């Protein structure tokens, strides 16, 4: 048989619910089972689905130049080959045999949805474009005086039609400001203005952090760009602390921070976590580099052309997406993802209302002080 | 940050800016009545011109206090209702409790009335602020 | 002889109103019964009635290797022919005589019937919250309080702004209130409930389940159709379990929940129950699968060419429709089972209108009377 | 091997687009073909896709007692098996061997799909139910009679919660009214009053045939039922002649006829229809009876019970619906199946205003003639 | 050394702009050249470059079983090594040694990019015809002629009922023009254009076609995905052939079409036309399939264990992703590339508004002048 | 439960809580007018003079009444008031304004109408609103 | 079945009909006129109401015909206007063209205006008819 | 091309074109006036309280143009207009109301000004429109 190594990481290799009965292969499952499977059917061999000791993809030691993870596994005989996400890297060819990638990926931004924001002082303006709302008063202002011009300045023919065509333009400024209102409270489409890194490198508000531990990490201390660069600059000086130790962790910051944080991992873990619970979550913009898991297997070895055709025979036959959409996608739970008005949205009305009656008030007592006084002292 | 009571409280202290008005231009006029208190028909015209300002300037006084009253009451603030009853009350006496004599009267009235006027003036902004922001 | 095994399923066999007092054929009466009558008048014979022990139709067990129910009856000679529900299947053709369908049928949707069209009385603030409408209230008693002042102690520049902003407020108010209302009279329209099962699948708001024991999830299993197997996988995959136990807990689950949950079950089956009190359920989409009943009979036997040809007979005088609207339809209890604003809706309107109109009528002859009699006489 | 002798009916008998070319079986093509080629494969033969002659199912002489079609085909030795679509009736079963239904149906109603109808002079008061117009109407004028004794019953404090009301009043309606009316200009959901042949029945507005040669007109003859005899009552006394001689005569009848015919057919044929060009015909009601497409084969044969073993392994397989999804759905080219407001919707409103406006001119000039002649003879 | 097969497709390698006076390698410049520089940086060697005669990239033929193109110069020794967009496949990866993807890429969406927003000075005139708006502006003087009479010859009970009714007409007017306005705001709000497949799968008013030869509808067909299924059954069915030519074509049409037709092509040549003028197009759906372009050498060559490194390590430093930057963004000549109403949709209004406001000036005017001159004066 | 006749119904109920009070005040100014110079020419004309003038009310009320019992269905409640109308028309006519008997008389008649008719309106709406 | 010419004529002959009455009385009140021509102070008084009234019932006339010309006009109704424009030409000319010679001279234009007015009313109802069914 | 600056231009035309017409009947006057009993008291009175009248117009016109040129942004009209601003305001100090050579002067030089300014907002709105 073949010595299967693997790793734990969802939704690659995954337990069964009834594992701890069963004793053997049928135990796991996942995009990475199938997969091996697939991998036997073309070739044909028995596989034990063995899995790692350390828990660990592959590194080395700076100064033991030990091998450890699955690398290890491979290199020193302890496997004989390593279908799992284990991410190409040059070092890592240089000591063995990557097969070509069989899941191409990237670095990616995950942002909690869209929610509700806070409906704001001033909404009820946001129907009617600015330059409309200060052509409206100055019209009203205008008609104003106009009618006052012909009253004083003559006795009508002239408020006649004044008045129609004032009834013209309230008509329809009234209709084209409900309706829009109504386009609004209908759909409520929903859009941030997180579309790239571009976006959250030019402003400041909402943070983003890395896990400290990872290539991820690295790539943006490497990769000098007038963009990731900037990013760098600002993680490295910022707080609180943005990175965290964990995924899991960066996920809960990401979700109670739901307005200000956004996190940076690989575009297949986003994904997976974007149609588990609680579906609030989302990947934005597309992938900032390229990179590519690929089947493992040691220098000197026989499967190495095999596998390789092998994985180039399922990317063309259309396996590999379908088994993608049943891990991720049929699997998923987000298959899915009229309200009253509160005050919060016409506060300002009420606002703009007191504040005019206030002044007419004040207008109106600065008069009277000076009306009864020139009639009293004159 | 609304719950009703911004709003009534700013546009309760709108009014109490008249109110306030008011009463000053009443202690006014009583001021220079007590002081002039030909020449006889310009006094005669002037204090006819005078009362009938005061009478024209009785009705809105209960009509934004008992407006006040009302809309403390919708807006379930407790407080301020129990502060402005005794002046209600006081209105429902004055109508059946009420140039010389009753001149000083009516002084002192107003002059107490003012300070009230003012202190729940000043009582209803810092309620509006502290009903705004919490 | 003339041995006839049947089932006691309503309303194919059922029991008068007192079977004590009744012995024989006389005892039963249904669809079934009137049946077996006409295939009597046909071949000419007289025939004696017996209900299956078990309480079944009829399967093998993969251990006893034995047919059961009146199928086993039918092999092992217990009954001379089968006049129920005995659904027609590849593994029971294999060992008798299945007539020609009788009844075609299939499987279907049953939800609970829509009747709420109870709206509250003061339903049309329901929009914008009641706050809004106390602040409107007051806002309109305060600007008419401000005219009032004005134009008393300044018999303007005061007038003509706080008629411009009071303008402005009821031009938001009135759109403010009718955008909302639009909204929800829209989002309440385009609500197309249901019409397939396809409109299931692509939803899930609205859940359903099947039985815990049948054909009904094996039709489900083993199927190729996306739909079902979409389906399938969502009842395995629920929580709670959507599968449930005897139907009539599937149906009194449903009869509870308001539109929440769907039971798939058999047309016929449906049918019945929506022509029975409470008269609360209803059947819209078309049946899903095409399946029939028929009358069995023993391999070796001489009526499968005589009873054969008497269906026939009996579906083309259109004697089968008849007993069908006979037994499901003239013995319903339930024979009866809009788009504008009906007058509920706004009834508190006019409520309130009349209310005013009293308030101003008692004001108005208070105020003629303490001023009349003041002046001309008191 | 076989001759399967078919008929040319699509979509279960096509000629393939290169048939001119082709020399075979290959040129066929639709349901029927996979059917027979399903058929083969679980028994296991070859066959030849022959073609009956005369272009017709099955039937006989009166006279001559000769059965012409499929049935003298096999019966007189010219076939050994007929997949096509042959109904299933007592006389054939009784010459012939039908294997089980492989495809249910029944007669159907067929409609041209509800258009756009005329708008309706007096169509701008469906937004709002009728009582509520009178109400409106009669809430103005106490309104306007209330206003007037307060003024002359009285010289205000009711002239303002007067007011007040009736702003709130008319703010609500015009809501009420711009909200609904929006709902239903928005969506434009069409439904018709056809929802079954019970409605047929009932009115006498819409009519409909059915193709006078055909078991569909001797079924309404036959079969004497309270609604089918009523149908056949009307179709017989009516005028003009409802009846057809072909199946596109019918559907070209119901298209020009859109909103005044109804056709009666099988109910494949309906949907073979309702996918198909132009898409503006829809099959409305349920099955009115039940009928059974099976397989045919000589009295005396030995594929008689195979085939009927297999169509039930198919319909159990759910092969059947596959092709018939196949044929009918997938093969669909109704896969898919705003406007200005013309004066037509509201020219109730202006012949209102005409009216009323004429009206209070005669008033006015009757009050006139008595007003100047009162003041000059007295 | 060392020969250099390449392909003349843009921007991967392009001439200078006078290739008259140019002479050797510096002729040619692009993403593959300076490619080329960091390889043999790498592997420290010097070469020459060339064009493949055939134009081809590689391929068989069912007769010949001869490689063409640089697959073919690098089989036969024609070349030593091909730097070129040489898609990696099952067939050639048995006959040659492709490095690691330097590019991953796929399959992916093209549209008529949208940028029309320019709406006609009185579109606000749309939402009922012009016919009603002549009608209101008619009825609206000839209701104030009325009252203008009734108010002058009897100087009520007609003024009340004129009153009334046109008090019923703007009811119902300003409601029916909001409605109308409502509905278009709303139905052209709730538009998602497109944002993958899927989207295209489930309509059919934007067409959309691939090249007419290329391996795109070969992974459309053989595939298993409901989708790419449903999509090529709409394809192969379609008319005219959304299929087309070389791909300047298929571009073209979709550049004069608004919104009907769409182009599924490489990922990166559509980014590439994107970043080119006209700036008329976009790509917002993530790629479909998955594959990439890799370094060819012959199989028994010594490069491959030196080139595969050298990709990687460049991939690794943020070098290819800034070659790609360079020769499409930065190089790109499209470096650019709301809900509310603006004024262009309203600026009729506010005209007419001024004009009756001019028009009235100037009747009170000329009314002041024959008002005073012949009363005072003359 | 409202079915448009409640309102009616309701209209009819304040506007003739109106007219039980003006009718109370036609009897106590008659009871006034009892008494029978420049003071009390005035204090009668002055009175008669607004007693003239609160005559159209009534036209107004009953006629808005006769409609909307009319085009409601309201058919009972129509025949209980047509003769007031023929009652309307021969005053109309001619009214005797050998003229205080007619106007007292006419006064108690017409006020324990509209007293009874409150009442039946009153009852007519509760039955209309519970007939659910 | 509208077209804009159904309301046009509607609401044009609606005004036809005040105006053929304002005919018919002009004709009255010339009648009356002719054969009246303190019983002197009575005449007197008469005279000066009925011709205050013929003043009052001017304008209405001019402001109504040129509403139905420039209705005609809006509409495309190219018949009907050119049946209305020489009464326009003949208001234009009456500005500047005009007891006991004036009464008949009078009498004869309102004959001949309330025939003309007649048909025109006539003439516009048929129109209405025949554009509202086609 | 609207940018909401062309329709306070046009406002401003539609309102100036009146206040040419008021200054020439200004200028008019003054002419009629140069004749300087009873009958020629009351030709002047009559007309000099129409002009005593009309100067309220003025203040609200020129408010209403500053405001409009000042939330408008348009800046440079503003200084166009503020000299008229203080202008204004050491009139209302006191006017001279010996008297008829400064109100013909101030009557002519304003006629000027308003003349001018009713070009140079249409200059302004001309290239406000194409500015497209």
């Amino acid at each position: 048989t073949v010595v299967v190594t693997t790793i734990l990481e969802s939704p690659y290799v995954m337990m069964k619910k009834n594992h701890e009965m069963l004793e053997g292969n049928e135990r796991y499952e996942g995009y990475c089972v199938d997969l091996a499977a697939e991998i036997a059917k073309h070739c044909g061999f028995k596989y034990k689905l063995t899995i790692v000791g350390d828990g660990k993809y592959g590194a080395r030691d700076a100064d033991t130049k030990i091998w450890n993870g699955m690398v290890g596994e491979l290199v020193y005989g302890k496997a004989d080959i390593a279908i799992a996400p284990l991410t190409i890297t040059l070092v890592r060819e240089e000591v063995i045999d990557f097969s070509k990638p069989f899941m191409s990926l990237g670095i990616s931004i995950m942002i909690k949805k869209p929610q509700k924001s806070k409906p704001g002082v001033f909404s009820f303006l946001d129907p009617l474009a600015y330059e409309i709302w200060m052509c409206i008063v100055f019209a009203y202002i205008g008609v104003s005086v106009v009618l006052f011009l012909v009253s004083r300045f003559s006795p009508s023919l002239s408020g006649r039609i004044v008045g129609g065509v004032w009834w013209f333009f309230t008509l329809i400024i009234i209709s084209s400001y409900t309706a829009n209102l109504a386009a609004f409270l209908t759909v409520e489409r929903m859009v941030s203005p997180i579309e790239s890194a571009e976006d959250l490198s030019k402003q400041t508000e909402i943070a983003y952090g890395t896990l400290d531990s990872g290539s991820t990490k690295e790539f943006f201390r490497r990769s000098k760009i007038a963009v990731f660069d900037k990013m760098w600059t600002y993680m490295r000086s910022a707080e609180p602390s943005v990175f965290v130790r964990t995924t899991a962790e960066g996920v809960a910051r990401v979700r109670k921070s739901k307005g200000k944080y956004a996190y940076l991992l690989e575009s297949t873990m986003n994904e997976y976590i974007e149609q588990r619970k609680p579906c609030d979550t989302m990947k934005v913009g597309g992938n900032l580099d390229s990179k590519g898991y690929g089947i493992a297997t040691p220098k000197g070895s026989s499967l190495g052309n095999a596998v390789n055709l092998a994985v180039l025979k399922l990317n063309e036959q259309g396996l590999l997406d379908k088994l993608k959409n049943k891990w991720w996608y049929d699997k998923g739970e987000c298959g899915s993802g009229t309200s009253a008005l509160s005050l919060s949205n016409v506060a300002g009305v009420f606002y703009i209302l007191v504040g005019g009656l206030g002044l007419a008030m004040l207008v109106a007592l600065i008069e009277f002080c000076y009306k009864s006084r020139a009639e009293a002292k004159r | 940050a609304f719950t009703f009571a911004a709003f009534c409280y700013m546009l309760s202290l709108v009014l109490c800016a008249a109110l306030i008005f008011f009463a000053i231009w009443h202690i006014i006029a009583f001021d220079e009545l007590r002081t002039d208190f030909v020449h006889a028909r310009e006094r005669l015209r002037n204090i006819e011109r005078i009362c009938f300002l005061l009478r024209k300037l009785v009705l809105p006084e209960y009509s934004i206090h008992s407006l006040f009253c009302i809309m403390f009451l919708c807006a379930q603030e407790w407080l301020t209702l129990g502060l402005n009853v005794p002046l209600l009350f006081y209105h429902f006496w004055r109508y059946f409790h009420c140039n010389a004599d009753t001149l000083s009267y009516c002084q002192k009235e107003a002059w107490c009335k003012l300070a009230f006027y003012l202190l729940s003036f000043f009582y209803y902004l810092y309620c509006m602020i502290y009903t705004l922001v919490s």
